[PDB]
């Protein structure tokens, strides 16, 4: 017979950068 | 390491290279000099001061 798969939300969460607000980026390859 | 190349300033793959030609030339110039130099000549070449 047909095989269905029961579609769930599964998978790990999603990480977001948290600390940008605070810090002063500073980019430069050449440090 | 990648740490060495990237967080020395002076430090690049420019100065390899020409450390490489540089002993090259110098294995070059070896190689075609160096049978003329060590070779044990006869009398038969050889000349005096005179």
């Amino acid at each position: 017979l047909r095989k269905v798969v029961l579609d769930v939300e599964l998978g790990r969460e999603q990480v977001q950068l948290l600390y940008k607000p605070i810090y002063d980026s500073i980019a430069d390859s050449n440090l | 390491t990648k740490e060495m190349k990237d967080f020395n300033q002076t430090f690049s793959v420019e100065i390899l290279n020409k450390s490489i030609g540089e002993s090259y030339n110098a294995l070059l110039n070896h190689i075609h000099l160096s049978p003329i130099i060590n070779f044990n000549y006869k009398a038969s070449n050889k000349t005096a001061f005179k």
